[PDB]
RNA sequence: AACGCAGCUAGCUGCGAGAAUUAAUGUGAAUUGCAGGACACAUUGAUCAUCGACACUU
RNA sequence: UUGAAAAGAACUUUGAAGAGAGAG
RNA sequence: UUCAAACGAGAACUUUGAAUCGGGUUCAGAUCCCCGAAUCUUGGAAAGCGUCGCGGUUCCGGCGGCGU
């Protein structure tokens, strides 16, 4: 659920979450849009995973 | 006209302000005309006259080859085990930049300096954070190129420290030289593949108590060079059974040759580092601002020449490999990931760029080293 | 060559029907290069795509009667 | 939104802890002073120019000021 | 470098979870490599790292 | 019965978030379509079989 | 239900290709 | 239904032209995303919309002038 997603990303990548939006893809996977707090930025963070 | 300093810093054009640059090894074309020799064009007939019509084009290749010679001598001077190839590549690139006095696209590096280790064959250069220390029991393929106004010259050699590899090195060198002498005007590429395979396979390698047979890497092959175009669309093979296309007057070729104590084929193994914008594709729409910005940056700075991620970090651009793969999917830039053989195998490469002059065959990349 | 996508996008941006969308007949190459609403907004400012006027239906005949 | 009608109230509601910023809008006939609070956007409208600057000198320090004009 | 069952049996509980945690962390990174451009050598590491998860988790259980 | 699990995998098959398998024992250098990964083979180990330990989503 | 074994037809040539002609 | 053009080896048939609310945002999602407001006037002109221009030509998703 949205609460479980928010806690997981916070302790996994040491960031803060403003809100999370989720939907179930037609293939059956759940996609979550996790918006970070204004003080954090998604650019430098997504470098840390290596995605960006 | 001044002289070059001990650590090469004087630009090549400063060494030859007259404008004429040292000629490569002039060689007569093979007597493949059923015994009749080709020593009938060296006379100063209209053949030489139309050769003079393209003299200014050759001089650029001559200066590029001279710069390559000085750069590779400098590299041979200080290369030693124990130092990572990030600083090796930095030294090679900065020395080549100073010697060629690069300015935009009128002069500069043709493609990133490849330094393939052990089973790796080509198209590998360290990325940011790549911590790979060299070892005494290593073999490295130093492939780098320089260009003047797009006149690309491509040359490559192999460096060794353990003396157990000299047999493989001499085998690959003999194969490359045989391909050089076999090449000519109005000759089929399958013939040069025939010659290369028939010279190179007749060698035996004794490494670590195990006897191997050196074989060509049938996957790789030579290529033809064009104006700002490293691959002009003609590939000279190094194995039997190829195309029957001829080589014509006025063309330039890179006669590459690879030899491995493995399976003779290569695949993609590690992270891609070499990239190349497509010369043939035209205008393809992009939807990402970052992707558009990176595209215009690379087409301004690297044009159609090959580039590496180090060259993009050197430009201050970060967070870019995303848009880079985006251009890759859009078909603008083609990635060239490293080609590697089976683990524990060893590969050697020697490369030279040859010129098909109307009167003779000049191997501009020839040097006293090899 | 294929301008079905660009006419749909232009109508959405111009907030008019597709019958009112005009594509330049001898500039077709770079409208074909437009594939985003941003690129459509590029062209309607440069005049390559403009909104055709509404077909005239005068009420003067009925007003006179 | 809420309309602040008399001058004294506006500098009070600007001093509240939830007041994040004040935005000054310059119109042809008036100047609007809008303060963004937690639950409402309070607006004070003065029709004469000379009071606008004198009030502009008297905002509490540290409160973010944005000039629309 | 190869995780083996019998050497983990005498190891204490606390660092077994520590051993479990990083192996999960590398597994997450490998999944990141898969969605992006991924080296074949990298794409070979999920199966082995997945089995170590089972190997370690079998031990604690 | 349903839904998921393979680097590339739709069906069949096998398996259950430890998901084309974990552990242990026997065996003893492969699996294989490709690649990668392996592989002192005892200072002990690929594969396969067996299967008594563990685990087994709705 | 090809063939003992893919050894599953390199290469040249016509055609935009499907399809051919040589060759193997 | 017709004429012309483009792409294309090839065209009656393809394409182009001619006969809890407000605002933005995609190629495909908006009362769900972003911004701003909440549960006659403030909102409100800053927005939006018309026209007239200046920059830029995969970058500027940048600027202004009038009018509502
Ligand atoms: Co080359």
């Amino acid at each position: 659920n949205k609460h479980q997603i928010k806690q997981a990303v916070k302790k996994l990548y040491d960031i803060d979450v403003a809100k999370v939006n989720t939907l179930i893809r037609p293939d059956g996977e759940k996609k979550a849009y996790v918006r970070l707090a204004p003080d954090y930025d998604a650019l430098d963070v997504a470098n840390k995973i290596g995605i960006i | 006209p001044k002289v070059q300093t001990d650590p090469p810093s004087v630009p090549i054009c400063d060494l030859y302000p007259n404008g004429v640059f040292p000629k490569g090894q002039e060689c007569e074309y093979p007597p493949t005309q059923d015994g009749r020799t080709a020593a009938w064009r060296t006379t100063s007939e209209e053949k030489k006259a139309l050769d003079q019509a393209s003299e200014e084009i050759w001089n650029d290749f001559r200066e590029a080859a001279e710069a390559h010679r000085q750069v590779r001598k400098y590299v041979m001077s200080w290369i030693k085990p124990g130092m990572t190839m990030i600083e090796i590549c930095e030294k090679l690139e900065d020395c080549s930049r100073k010697l060629i006095k690069e300015n935009g696209l009128n002069a500069g590096l043709a493609f990133p300096t490849g330094c393939s280790l052990n089973n790796c064959a080509a198209h590998y250069t360290p990325n940011a954070g790549d911590t790979t220390v060299l070892q005494y029991d290593d073999i490295c393929k130093i492939d780098f190129g320089t260009h003047i106004s797009g006149r690309i010259i491509d040359c490559a050699f192999t460096v060794t420290f353990n003396p157990k590899y000299d047999t493989l090195l001499k085998a690959v060198k003999d194969a490359t030289n045989t391909g050089i002498k076999c090449a000519g005007i109005d000759v089929r590429l399958c013939d040069v593949g025939e010659a290369i395979q028939e010279v190179m396979e007749s060698y035996e390698v004794e490494i670590d108590g195990k006897t191997y047979q050196v074989k060509p890497i049938r996957n790789l092959n030579g290529h033809s060079i064009g104006q700002y175009r490293i691959h002009a669309g003609k590939t000279v093979p190094i194995v039997k059974g190829g195309e029957a296309t001829r080589m014509e007057e006025g063309e330039v070729y890179a006669i590459e040759t690879f030899g491995s104590t493995g399976k003779g084929v290569v695949h993609d193994d590690m992270e891609c580092s070499h990239y190349m914008k497509n010369f043939d594709v035209g205008h393809v729409p992009i939807r990402l601002p970052r992707t558009k910005h990176l595209l215009n940056v690379i087409n301004e700075n690297f044009g159609t020449l090959a580039f590496c991620r180090r060259w993009l970090d050197r430009l201050g651009e970060s967070k870019y490999l995303m848009a880079l793969k985006n251009l890759c999917d859009l078909g603008i830039v083609d990635p060239y990931p490293p080609l590697c053989d089976i683990k524990g195998s060893y590969t050697a490469q020697f490369e030279h760029t040859i010129l098909l002059r109307p009167t003779c065959k000049e191997v501009v990349s020839r040097g006293d080293d090899y | 060559s294929m301008l079905r996508l660009q006419k749909r996008l232009a109508s959405s941006v111009l907030r008019c029907g597709k019958k009112k969308v005009w594509l330049d007949p001898n500039e077709t190459n770079e409208i074909a290069n437009a594939n985003s609403r941003q690129q459509i907004r590029k062209l309607i400012k440069d005049g390559l795509i403009i909104r055709k006027p509404v077909t005239v239906h005068s009420r003067a005949r009925c007003r006179k009667n | 939104p809420r309309k602040i009608e008399e001058i004294k109230d506006f500098l009070l509601t600007a001093r509240r802890k939830d007041a994040k910023s004040v935005k000054i809008k310059k119109n042809k006939d008036n100047v609007k002073f809008k303060v963004r609070c937690s639950r409402y956007l309070y607006t004070l409208v003065i029709t004469d120019k000379e009071k606008a600057e004198k009030l502009k000198q008297s905002l509490p320090p540290g409160l973010a000021v944005k000039e629309l004009k | 470098a190869k995780i083996k069952a019998r050497d983990l049996r005498g190891k204490k509980k606390e660092e077994l979870l520590k051993q479990l945690d990083d192996l999960k962390v590398e597994l997450s990174q490998l999944r990141v490599a898969k969605v992006t451009g991924g080296a074949a050598s990298k794409l070979s590491k999920i199966r082995v790292v997945r089995k170590s998860i089972a190997r370690v988790l079998t031990v604690i259980n």
